[PDB]
């Protein structure tokens, strides 16, 4: 009853909203995207589907102990891979320059067969360990296995706290991520599974 | 006029004719489906959370500029439910879920016949991210009840 | 690292942000 | 547990470009917290007796982590720099909240299970390793050398043992094996003869 | 003089806040510095609109202003102005009068606008070239084993080419390659004038090279020796120089060192060229111990400046030489860069004394400043002869 | 007919420095 | 055990070799390859006592001692071929670190423990087998000889200005500018990933049921005949 509450009483102040100029578009966007509840009133209008929603529930509270060691290993690692890893995923948008105070000005860049003069600015690589929330997303995604290269190339030209990266620089912090495909998407996954 | 180019799949059936020697392939393919069918409502279920994640994605992240070189582009984006579905699926799949999440977060140019200047929000980062763990869930416990 | 649009190769995996997709980062 | 605990959430603050006050605060609180931990090891170990101490397979994790971080100190102390990071590992005796609860008996003979099986699990990974290294011996014998057809050599090569073995992990992972197809066809030559 | 007396007496400050330093750069149209609007009036003798108030500088486009270097380079070199306005006042007829640093920036009187892309750098210029240092023997080996194979061939043909490219009519020069076995490049098979068309047919010879084979850097140091023992042909007799092009290897090859450079009459350049993982303790190894210096080419970007830095090794023993070692010299006929015809430059190469007064550093006192510069116009010396 | 000044070969020359004890 | 030594340090021997482009070689690839007669005597002694101990055809009644017997006679045949044809004899060596299954009996009970679950997998192989066939014929009449056309700028020197199929002025992707859809262009992945004949459409299927880049091909599909209809022939693939 809760939920049928703030998905009608949601609409209702988009409503008193509505009838004037652009007051609040965030509030109006979020009382907008709350209306995607409308199918969830079903869930309790059909019995079956009830039924199966509750054994989803049942099943999800059978493995929540399981969830909860899962994570707290996640939390290990990310903390692990922060103490690695962190400030070292920053470069420079020309390779020859490794420090924030040399990445400054213009460079000759040679693509399409035309050298051209482009901006010299110091950036930071998509997925880091800066802290471990980042640390557990970047983690998060080496798990479901998609782009995992990317970050281990990233990993291993990692030199230092504020230096660019210089390739093949530490080969062995591979076993690091080595390591951890064999306990969370093998082991882990597969105990999910199994329970 | 309108096509009929379907009519070749006809002599591509006559495989399925051959699929009766597999005495012990028959029977199991047979078990399955038949299990598949005696569980409607989980299938439901999960078409529920494709339709509620479709229908949140169009309305926060549906206006993006289409420029190609990212991850939406004219082949993967929110514009409509069909698409909204299709991304969904690819995601769920798994192809380039963090880069379509990277493509959509609170700077992105935005469409030229939108209506706003600042389209694409961080809620990517829950979005994708809870997906992930939702679906594939449904689906491990689709499979086991099968 | 490759900027946005130059020509990479798939597997060299050094494109700046995005991915190697149809021969352009 | 509280010790642990303070100790886990005082590590896990620690991210990119902190300020001075919290490096220095955490280093001294490292110092103080092995201390702490050290102390009752020993008060533990006097107590109970060496065998006893050691008799619980939870124990010998803690004194294997202490160790661990005493070596980590040590190394650290003669030569800043690189952590190896053993002393987050002490959040894992946080695992000790589910005595308390009713979920002890099954998350604990998971465990009496799993460690009565060392064996066969070390056995069956080395048997996974076995395998590995004797496909990353066949793409070397197969594409070695070979990936020099376009402006550079890519990472997932298979010229040295260890990239090899890592291009086999990765394509046992699933991760972009049909790229590395790709390349070792036309390695091997075109559409044509080399499929 | 005056370049040499005003930078002997400098405090190499590190910070530009509150100092500013004030000039009009070229070529337009940062903190740490300020920027001159000029007048520019319409002027003879030029092709361009000047101006006689101030010195333009021109920085190349890869190097940045604003940092601690071009700033220092800057503020001391902007006492050189005075000079520049006492010359063009004793002489209306005078043209460009310029002085090219080491740094890269160019300060050229008078004042004008610089003339797509600007890949103008001043330490590659055949007047700056022929002040830094001496005439040279150069030979240049080239590893093309089967190693180099890919783009790191490709780098080395255009770090050879931008190498020849740095040579004149009073340099020679021969090019050599060798996997397990030594051979030159080309047809000429010993030193040549390294004029236009030599240079040309060396160009076109290495970028027909394909690499294949098994590194001998025993027997290409052999061949390389022996060539530079020739003299049955004309040569310069002046630095001797073996200009090494590989990745990396495992063989320090003393022997062939010690037989014939015993007494380190030859200096050995190294460069390590592109993306790779093999050992380079050998090739700095190599490079030290023959008075050479070992550089890294990684990428297209780094071939420009990386092929010009052995001017600084070569011009060690004419600063040493003292006052002796500044003496005029005159280019060959050459179009100017500012669109002025053709000129011919004399050049005076400026020492860094600092500390010299008392006769204590010596550190790095061994290396040029930079290079004086004027332009004299062949339609003075036409003006000469009615 | 070529230049006959030649500055090569001199005593005093440190030389004890190259790119790579630096780098 | 001393056997078991010999087999650990020949694994290693074959880890340290390196490999080079274009006919190079390292020396210490030369020095290694000094110590192959070693290991091929010691391995040809161990297999020669075996067989006055156990006979024949009974020493060689157990496969182990058949994979023993093959790796070393290819080793002594390679020993003793100096002609060109030994690419597929020098490639057996990558079997020796299987001897050391054969000299611990528990890592063959081990591996018989783990081969005794996939004689049930093998029927469901038969079935995936039946899946990608009957989709591949299903790809040879419908995409066959679709990636060919690409925008060429003005038939210069056939240089495509994009990487992806294109149609002639159809609901497909229209080419862009001043380029035309003309004919023949390898393909999209080297001209690896098509369905041309029936080999290439399984490798693409079987591609394709990995879940491994099967999205691009729906895209190549898509801007070569119109997004209407394609998802229709991969979905049901990805599903199936
Ligand atoms: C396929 C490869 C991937 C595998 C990766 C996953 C490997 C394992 C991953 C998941 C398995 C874990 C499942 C759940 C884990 C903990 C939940 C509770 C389990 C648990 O606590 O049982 C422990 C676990 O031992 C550890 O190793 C402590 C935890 C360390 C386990 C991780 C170690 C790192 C990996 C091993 C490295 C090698 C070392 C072993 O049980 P125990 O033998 O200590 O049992 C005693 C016994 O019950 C005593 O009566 C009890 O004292 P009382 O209360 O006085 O009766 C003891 O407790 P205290 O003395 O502390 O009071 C217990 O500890
Ligand atoms: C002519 O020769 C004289 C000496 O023969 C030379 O004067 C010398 O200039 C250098 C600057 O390059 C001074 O160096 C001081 O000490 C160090 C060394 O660079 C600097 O501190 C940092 O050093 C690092 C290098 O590891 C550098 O990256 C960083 O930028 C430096 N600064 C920082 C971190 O803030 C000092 O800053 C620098 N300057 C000082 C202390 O004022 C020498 O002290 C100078 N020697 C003398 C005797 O004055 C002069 O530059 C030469 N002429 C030209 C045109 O270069
Ligand atoms: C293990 C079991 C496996 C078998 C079961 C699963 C099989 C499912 C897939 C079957 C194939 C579906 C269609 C696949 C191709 C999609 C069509 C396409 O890409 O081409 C569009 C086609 C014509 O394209 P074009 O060449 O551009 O037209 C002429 C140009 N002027 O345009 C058309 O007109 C194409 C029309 C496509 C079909 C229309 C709808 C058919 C409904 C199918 C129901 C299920 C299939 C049952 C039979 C299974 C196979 C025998
Ligand atoms: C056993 C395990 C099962 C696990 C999964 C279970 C849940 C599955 C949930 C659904 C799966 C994803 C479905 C994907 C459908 C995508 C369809 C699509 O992309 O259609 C493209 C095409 C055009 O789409 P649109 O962009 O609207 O076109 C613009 C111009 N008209 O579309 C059309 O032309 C539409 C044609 C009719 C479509 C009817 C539906
Ligand atoms: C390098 O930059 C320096 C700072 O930009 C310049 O140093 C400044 O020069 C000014 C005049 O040349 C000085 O002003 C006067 O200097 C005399 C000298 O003893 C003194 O009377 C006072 O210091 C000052 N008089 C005033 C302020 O009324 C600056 O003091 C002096 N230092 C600064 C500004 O920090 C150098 O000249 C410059 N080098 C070259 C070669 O141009
Ligand atoms: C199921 C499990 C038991 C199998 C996992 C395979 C690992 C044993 C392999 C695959 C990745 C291999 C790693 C891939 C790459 C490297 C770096 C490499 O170290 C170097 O010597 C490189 C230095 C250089 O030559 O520059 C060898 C260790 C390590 C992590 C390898 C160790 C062995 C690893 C961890
Ligand atoms: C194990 C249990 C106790 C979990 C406790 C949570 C903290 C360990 C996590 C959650 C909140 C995280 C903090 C919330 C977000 C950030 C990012 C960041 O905060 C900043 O504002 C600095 C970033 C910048 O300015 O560049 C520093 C780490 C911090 C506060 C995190 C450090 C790690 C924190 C403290
Ligand atoms: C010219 O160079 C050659 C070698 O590059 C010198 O060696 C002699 O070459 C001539 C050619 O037939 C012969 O006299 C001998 O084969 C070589 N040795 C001696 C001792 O003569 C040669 O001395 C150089 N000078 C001349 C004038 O040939
Ligand atoms: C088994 C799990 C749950 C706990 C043990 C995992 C952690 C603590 C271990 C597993 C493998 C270890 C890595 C092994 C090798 C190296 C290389 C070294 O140069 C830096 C540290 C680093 C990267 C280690 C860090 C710690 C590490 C990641
Ligand atoms: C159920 C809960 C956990 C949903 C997740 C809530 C958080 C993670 C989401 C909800 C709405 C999101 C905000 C929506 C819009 C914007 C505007 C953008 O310009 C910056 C990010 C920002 C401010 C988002 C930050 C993340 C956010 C606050
Ligand atoms: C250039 O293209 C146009 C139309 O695309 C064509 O008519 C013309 O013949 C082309 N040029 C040449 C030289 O063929
Ligand atoms: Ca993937
Ligand atoms: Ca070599």
């Amino acid at each position: 009853n809760i939920l049928d509450f703030i998905v009608v009483s949601g609409a209702l102040v988009a409503f008193a909203f509505s009838g004037s100029k652009g007051k609040d578009i965030n509030t109006i966007k979020s009382l907008r995207v709350l209306r995607v509840l409308r199918p969830l009133k079903t869930i309790k209008r059909l019995p079956k589907l009830k039924a199966v929603f509750d054994c989803v529930v049942n099943s999800l509270k059978n493995v929540l102990n399981i969830l909860i060691v899962y994570m707290l290993f996640m939390f290990i690692f990310a903390v692990i891979a922060v103490q690695l890893f962190k400030g070292k995923f920053f470069y420079c948008t020309d390779e020859s320059k490794e420090l924030e105070r040399d990445c400054r000005g213009q460079y000759l860049d040679y693509e399409k067969e035309e050298v051209e003069a482009q901006p010299r600015q110091w950036k930071k690589y998509d997925f880091h360990y800066d802290n471990v929330l980042w640390a557990l997303l970047t983690l998060f995604t080496v798990s479901t296995g998609e782009g995992w290269p990317m970050v281990l190339k990233h990993s291993v030209d990692a030199t230092y706290e504020e230096q660019g990266p210089s390739p093949g620089y530490r080969m062995e912090l591979s076993i690091f991520y080595v390591v951890y495909f064999v306990v969370f998407p093998f082991f882990f996954v597969n105990i999910f599974v199994a329970l | 006029f309108i096509n009929l180019s379907f009519l070749r799949l006809f002599r591509a059936a006559r495989l399925i004719k051959l699929l009766r020697q597999g005495y012990t392939i028959r029977i199991l393919l047979w078990t399955f489906v038949q299990s598949f069918k005696a569980l409607p409502y989980v299938c439901l279920l999960i078409a529920m959370l494709f339709f509620i994640y479709a229908i949140i994605g169009m309305q926060v992240f549906g206006n993006i500029a289409l420029d190609d070189d990212t991850s939406i582009n004219r082949h993967n984006n929110f514009r409509t439910f069909l698409q909204a579905l299709m991304l969904l699926f690819r995601s769920a799949t798994g192809e380039a879920w963090h880069e379509i999440m990277l493509s959509c977060l609170s700077n992105q140019a935005c469409d030229e016949q939108a209506n706003a200047t600042e389209c694409g929000s961080d809620f990517a980062y829950f979005y994708f991210v809870s997906f992930i763990f939702l679906c594939s869930f449904l689906m491990l416990n689709l499979f086991v009840a099968v | 690292c490759k900027g946005k649009g130059a020509k990479c190769s798939r597997l060299m995996y050094d494109c700046c942000t995005g991915s190697c997709r149809s021969g352009k980062c | 547990l509280c010790v642990v605990a303070l100790n886990t959430l005082c590590v896990a603050m620690v991210h990119y470009n902190q300020p001075r006050r919290l490096t220095t605060t955490l280093y001294f609180a490292e110092f103080v917290f092995l201390g702490l931990f050290l102390t009752e090891m020993s008060l533990k170990m006097y107590g109970l007796g060496p065998r006893s101490y050691f008799r619980s397979s939870f124990n010998c994790f803690d004194f294997g982590v202490i160790v661990g971080s005493v070596f980590e100190v040590v190394w650290a102390a003669i030569k800043p720099g690189s952590s190896f990071g053993i002393s987050v590992l002490r959040a894992l005796r946080l695992l000790r909240i589910f005595k308390v609860t009713k979920y002890w008996s099954s998350l604990r003979n998971l465990v009496v299970s799993l460690l009565n099986s060392m064996k066969s699990i070390i056995s069956l990974l080395f048997l996974l390793f076995l395998f590995i290294v004797v496909f990353a011996l066949l793409g070397m014998q197969l594409f070695g050398g070979q990936f020099n057809f376009q402006d550079e050599t890519p990472t997932t090569n298979f010229d040295t043992f260890p990239a090899a073995i890592l291009t086999v992990f990765q394509i046992l992972t699933g991760e972009d094996w049909n790229a590395v197809m790709y390349h070792g066809i036309e390695s091997q030559g075109g559409v044509s003869k080399g499929m | 003089l005056e370049a040499e007396k005003v930078q002997a007496a400098h405090q190499w400050r590190e910070d530009f806040a509150s100092n500013e330093v004030v000039y009009y750069n070229a070529k337009d149209d940062e903190p740490g510095s300020q920027r001159i609007k000029p007048v520019f009036i319409e002027d003879a003798n030029f092709g361009r609109q000047i101006s006689y108030q101030h010195a333009a500088v021109h920085i190349p486009t890869d190097i940045y202003e604003g940092s601690t270097i071009v700033l220092n380079e800057l503020n001391w070199t902007s006492a050189l102005d005075e000079v520049f306005k006492k010359n063009r006042e004793e002489d209306p007829s005078l043209l460009w009068q310029v002085f090219g640093s080491a740094t890269g920036l160019a300060r050229y009187y008078p004042a004008s606008p610089w003339v797509k892309i600007d890949l103008y750098d001043v330490r590659r210029r055949p007047w700056y070239i022929q002040g830094a240092a001496s005439p040279k023997d150069m030979l240049i080996l080239v590893d093309v084993s089967g190693s180099v194979s890919g783009l790191t061939l490709k780098l080395i043909r255009t770090s050879v080419s931008e190498m020849l490219e740095t040579l004149s009519d009073d340099d020679f020069v021969n090019v050599a390659s060798f996997n397990s076995n030594a051979q030159d490049v080309s047809c000429f098979q010993h030193l040549v004038q390294a004029n236009v068309r030599n240079k040309k047919v060396l160009k076109d010879a290495v970028n027909n090279i394909t690499a294949k084979g098994i590194t001998d850097y025993k027997k290409g140091f052999s061949f390389a020796f022996e060539q530079l023992l020739n003299y049955n042909v004309s040569r310069a007799n002046c630095n001797k120089i073996i200009m090494l092009f590989t990745d990396g290897g495992e063989e320090r090859a003393q022997e062939i060192f010690n037989k014939y450079n015993k007494d380190k009459k030859v200096r050995v350049f190294t460069f390590s060229v592109g993306q790779h993982n093999y050992d380079r303790g050998p090739i700095q190894w190599m490079a030290c111990e023959n008075k050479g210096y070992y550089y890294e080419i990684p990428s297209i970007g780094a071939i420009r400046i990386n092929t010009q830095e052995y001017l600084d090794v070569l011009g060690r023993p004419m600063v040493l030489a003292g006052d002796k070692a500044k003496q005029v010299q005159w280019t060959n006929v050459y179009l100017d860069a500012l669109e002025l015809g053709l000129v011919i430059t004399g050049t005076l190469p400026v020492f860094n004394i600092t500390g010299q007064f008392e006769n204590k550093t010596n550190l790095k006192n061994q290396l040029i400043l930079g290079v004086m510069g004027v332009d004299v116009s062949l339609e003075d010396i036409k003006r000469l002869t009615p | 007919k070529g230049p006959d000044v030649c500055f090569d070969n001199n005593v005093l020359e440190d030389y004890t420095d190259c790119g790579g004890v630096s780098g | 055990y001393m056997i078991l030594a010999t087999i650990i340090a020949n694994c290693i021997v074959l880890a340290l070799e390196q490999h080079l482009p274009d006919g190079d070689k390292t020396p210490m690839s030369e020095r290694l390859d000094d110590t192959e007669p070693y290991f091929i005597g010691i391995f040809c002694f161990e297999a020669g006592i075996k067989i006055i101990a156990l006979g024949f055809v009974s020493y060689l009644r157990n496969g182990w001692n058949v994979m023993d017997f093959v790796v070393v006679l290819t080793g002594i045949l390679a020993t003793a071929g100096t002609d060109f044809d030994l690419r597929t004899l020098r490639a057996v060596r990558v079997l020796r670190p299987l001897k050391l299954v054969s000299g611990i009996p528990s890592l063959q009970v081990v591996l018989k423990s783990i081969m005794k679950a996939m004689v049930p997998l093998l029927q469901i192989g038969l079935l995936l087998f039946f899946a990608i066939l009957m989709f591949a014929i299903i790809g040879l009449e419908f995409y066959m000889g679709k990636f060919h056309k690409a925008c060429f700028p003005n038939s210069t020197d056939a240089e495509p200005v994009g990487d992806f199929p294109c149609g002639k002025e159809a609901p497909a992707r229209l080419c862009e500018g001043d380029t035309e859809c003309r004919e023949y262009w390898p393909g999209p992945n080297f001209g690896i990933t098509n369905f041309d004949n029936i080999l290439f459409a399984i490798l693409t299927v079987f591609q394709c049921i990995t879940m491994e880049g099967w999205t691009d091909i729906l895209y190549n599909t898509n801007d070569a005949a119109g997004n209407t209809w394609n998802w229709l022939y991969f979905i049901p693939l990805i599903i199936i």
